[PDB]
RNA sequence: AAACUCAGUUGACACAAAAUAGACUACGAAAGUGGCUUUAACAUAUCUGAACACACAAUAGCUAAGACCCAAACUGGGAUUAGAUACCCCACUAUGCUUAGCCCUAAACCUCAACAGUUAAUCAACAAAACUGCUCGCCAGAACACUACGAGCCACAGCUUAAAACUCAAA
């Protein structure tokens, strides 16, 4: 066989196993990357909290909590308490094109977490709500 | 010319064919120009039919000794 | 557009030249070319065709006549009394092997 | 006067228009397979003529299919059904 | 004219589905539709969770009604499936059969737009 | 209302995390999502868009003739053959 | 033709004497419209 | 209106169309089928009703009727949806149309005019 | 900085808006129209034809009654400023939406009137190659003047029509 980038199907004989654990069943870790922020929160696949951080509870304050560094500190943090939960392998989904939209995921992998499945889930509405005027400067 | 409705159809059903095209020679014949010759000569002599003409031309030309390949 | 009375026709897409004028033409020429030589006229072949130049550059000495095929600077013409000299004398015919 | 004069008719040589995939064969906004086959797998995307390669026609067909197909529950919006992931790769989109 | 109804029904029993099925077709009688045909399409998750009558629903039947109605019935048939309690979803087309399929020569090869400046140097 | 974890979703090859997200990014781009997240941002108003979707066909139009100029008349940038003449 | 047609077709249609029986045949059967299209133009049916 | 159960016009000449099946007739009726049949089936009688030769469809005389059924078909539409105006433009222009025509046949033929106007109940009035 | 004590995952949930398709150039008289279904439906094959009527006419706006996601004149803060406005940040209103009427203005522009015809000997320039026939509308230096007056209009700081005197040798 060969790898496959898509992911396994849910209700299908799908051979992949991580931990012994099926892919429904690995915990997952949203990463919202605003433009001035990231919060990173780890559930069950019970969508049970287990571990939840940013760049504000970090300690980083105003233009900091926007930086990649911030995100990096907010992921090691988050993945140091879902490990202290029992959390090894995780899928990654991930919303906003925030500075830490990358650097979150580096700190989540520094912590030890292993990540199995990125996931991209920015909403993009097709048209909604109409967007604030552009800026004037 | 009444020959190229002819040199398509034999273009279509063979194809170029191994006999390469000497242009330089003057009087030089093609696998087509041979077939569109048979062709010719049956329909003079009485043969009307575009297919039953085609066939007969391709039997006529095999049995000459004219590898035609046919390629469908 | 001008070349379309002396065309034959078109061969799948590919001009042909009607050599039934070009028979007349060449006919004409050839004999306009022929008596201006007869009257010891100086005639200038003229093709900025690089890949026949030579050829044609050894036709003109062999036949008594002159040639240009390299780059033709501005004037060699209409300016020749001051590029060659007050004296010069024009080629009284000029062949375009290459228009 | 002399039969060598080439004589008015249409091209014999000229070769059959290059028929779209689609062309001839109807296109339903229940067959999910097939309008599946256009969209992109990740973001279900409707792909370019450029893409499919088909005609104006085919395609504005294709399009509308997907668009009911898409709001008549037979056909998922946001990206591809798995099950039609394994079907002919008729798109030229090359994401690796 | 020929109308094609595309019915998704709430997955139940084989009795259910029947009487569902059955109830539907006997509102369409009564508003003057005449059934052609009942294909089913067969039970199968849906491609997004459709929500009706207060109730959230993965699955469903896809079942299809050809028939001959008048038009003026044709919207009164809907208000009826926006009230049946066991369907999902029900969409009312003029039916694909009928329309003809038009032939295409090709995909013609136009160029680009010509002539579309003046022939003076620039 | 759609299942989760289908759509932008790429498995990660031997842990390569950081090729894993690559792949998506340029899947996204190649879509055109990134695109209208970012032109999502403030409202672009519609003699705007117009303005800026002519602009961009005909930039493309023209790219496309120019490369298509440029190699066709890439032929003659052979050697030349008739050295001296 | 067409309306001959139409009579031959017409004796298939669901009534109200054969309502039940066409109902519990058509939940018996299944019919399948999806099929693939390949490079080549040619149609790939699916497998039951 | 005519009536429901009329055959449609490219049906009613086909052989053995009575002896068909109920369901059969209603299939091929005016029930079962769009306005625009309606309207074909309503431009037949008139022409039947008035016009001399029916089958002469490029008379002025079969010009105004089917003009005229358009007419009827639009002020139908318009009693319906008020609001539109793209059809209240048609309506308009439709008329004045029909205006021109019926000026043009009464200065060319009179009799043929008179029974226009009886039979689809045109009130032809002079311009201000 | 102000203000919110809310934020994140999941679920339920619109009278708002209509990704991709669309690298398409279609429909309509124009304005305009790009989610889906259904009904109704897209005048006239002989052309032209409104200060002379009928019917339309984006956005903004008025009147009345609703709808509340977002956006947003205005306003209130926050910064900033010597102070204040604008820009930036936040909150919010008329308004954008629906219903029923009004208003009838746009760089309402393909800035190239409608119809018919020609490609033959090009054409001040630029723009979208040059013309012919025919008809309607319009123009006769600039500025005064998208003005005054008169008249009409559901219009009341409005729209349409539209001058003159003084002045200039230019525009
Ligand atoms: S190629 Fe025939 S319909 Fe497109
Ligand atoms: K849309
Ligand atoms: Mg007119
Ligand atoms: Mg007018
Ligand atoms: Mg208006
Ligand atoms: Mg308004
Ligand atoms: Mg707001
Ligand atoms: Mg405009
Ligand atoms: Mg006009
Ligand atoms: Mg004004
Ligand atoms: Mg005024
Ligand atoms: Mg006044």
């Amino acid at each position: 066989t060969k790898f496959s980038i898509y992911p396994p199907i849910p209700g299908e004989e799908s051979s992949l196993r991580w931990a012994g654990k099926k892919f429904e069943e690995i915990p997952i870790a949203h990463i919202k990357a605003s433009h001035n922020n990231t919060q990173i929160q780890v559930v069950s696949a019970s969508n049970e909290p287990l571990a939840f951080a940013s760049c504000g509870t970090e300690g980083f304050r105003n233009a900091k909590k926007g930086t990649g560094i911030a995100a990096q500190t907010a992921g090691i943090a988050a993945a140091a308490r879902a490990k202290q939960k029992g959390v090894i392998h995780i899928r990654v989904v991930v919303k906003g094109l925030g500075p830490g939209r990358l650097s979150a995921m580096h700190g989540l992998i520094m912590g030890g977490l292993e990540v199995i499945s990125i996931t991209d889930n920015t909403p993009i509405p097709h048209n909604g709500c109409r967007p604030r005027k552009a800026r004037k400067l | 010319y009444h020959e190229d409705r002819i040199r398509a159809k034999f273009y279509s059903v063979y194809g170029s064919g191994q006999r390469a095209f000497d242009l330089f020679n003057p009087n030089f014949k093609s696998t087509c120009q041979r077939f569109v010759e048979k062709y010719t000569e049956l329909q003079k002599l009485g043969e009307t039919d575009e297919e039953k003409l085609f066939v007969e031309t391709g039997k006529a030309l095999l049995a000459e000794g004219v590898i035609l390949r046919r390629v469908g | 557009r001008f070349m379309e009375p002396y065309i034959f026709g078109s061969r799948l897409d590919h001009d042909i030249i009607d050599l039934e004028q070009t028979a007349t033409h060449l006919q004409l020429a050839l004999n306009f070319t022929a008596h201006m030589a007869y009257r010891k006229g100086i005639i200038l072949f003229i093709s900025r065709n690089r890949q026949f130049s030579y050829l044609i550059e050894n036709m003109a000495r062999d036949c008594g006549e002159y040639a240009h095929t390299r780059y033709f600077r501005g004037g060699m013409l209409t300016n020749a009394r001051l590029l060659f000299g007050p004296t010069v004398r024009l080629p009284d015919l000029i062949i375009f092997l290459h228009t | 006067s002399n039969e060598d004069l080439p004589i008015s008719m249409e091209n014999p040589y000229k070769e059959p228009l290059k028929k779209c995939i689609l062309c001839g064969k109807h296109v339903d906004y229940k067959n999910v397979q097939l309008l599946s086959q256009f969209v992109s797998p990740f973001t279900g995307c409707i792909y370019g003529r450029h893409i499919t390669g088909l005609c104006g026609k085919k395609q504005k067909e294709i399009t509308k299919a997907i668009k009911r197909a898409q709001i008549m529950g037979f056909m998922p919006v946001t990206y591809k059904d798995p099950a039609y992931l394994k079907d002919p790769k008729v798109c030229n989109i090359r994401y690796r | 004219p020929r109308y094609e109804l595309a019915l998704i029904l709430k997955a139940m029993q084989r009795p259910e589905t029947a009487a569902t099925l059955k109830r539907t077709i006997e509102a369409l009688m009564d508003r003057g539709a005449i059934v052609r045909d009942l294909e089913n399409l067969g039970e199968r998750a849906l491609p997004y969770r459709i929500s009706a009558h207060s109730q959230q629903h993965n699955r469903g039947g896809y079942f299809l009604v050809d028939f001959y109605a008048p038009t003026a019935a044709v919207e009164s048939m809907v208000e009826h499936l926006s009230r049946d309690i066991d369907v999902i979803r029900g969409n009312i087309v003029k039916h694909p059969l009928t329309q003809e399929l038009k032939e295409c020569e090709g995909i013609v090869p136009v160029p680009l737009a010509e002539k579309l400046y003046s022939t003076k140097k620039r | 209302k759609h299942l989760k974890f289908i759509a932008r979703t790429v498995m990660v090859q031997e842990g390569n995390v950081e090729s894993a997200y690559r792949t998506l990014n340029r899947i996204l781009t190649m879509d055109g999502l990134i695109e209208d997240i970012k032109h999502r941002r403030y409202y672009e108003k519609p003699c705007r868009r117009r303005q800026r979707e002519s602009y961009e066909r005909c930039r493309r139009i023209y790219n496309m003739e120019m490369a298509r100029k440029i190699n066709f008349l890439m032929r003659k940038n052979r050697a030349d053959p008739w050295q001296g003449c | 033709r067409e309306v001959l047609q139409l009579q031959e077709e017409v004796k298939n249609f669901i009534t109200r004497e054969n309502l039940e029986a066409r109902v519990e045949a058509a939940l018996d059967s299944r019919k399948n419209y999806n099929w693939a299209i390949t490079r080549e133009g040619l149609v790939v049916r699916p497998q039951r | 209106d005519p009536p429901p159960s009329t055959l449609l016009k490219d049906y009613q000449n086909v052989p053995g169309i009575e002896k068909v099946d109920d369901v059969v007739k209603r299939l091929l009726s005016l029930e079962m089928a769009n306005k625009k049949e309606m309207l074909k089936i309503k431009q037949e009688q008139f022409m039947k009703k008035i016009v001399a030769n029916p089958e002469d469809t490029r008379s002025l005389e079969a010009r105004i009727i089917a003009l005229s059924v358009k007419i009827r078909s639009y002020e139908e539409h318009l009693e319906k949806h008020r609001k539109d105006k793209a059809h209240k433009r048609y309506l308009l222009m439709s008329i004045d149309q029909r205006k021109k025509m019926l000026k043009n046949l009464r200065n060319t033929n009179y009799d043929v005019f008179e029974k226009i106007c009886w039979g689809l109940g045109i009130e032809y009035t002079f311009p201000p």
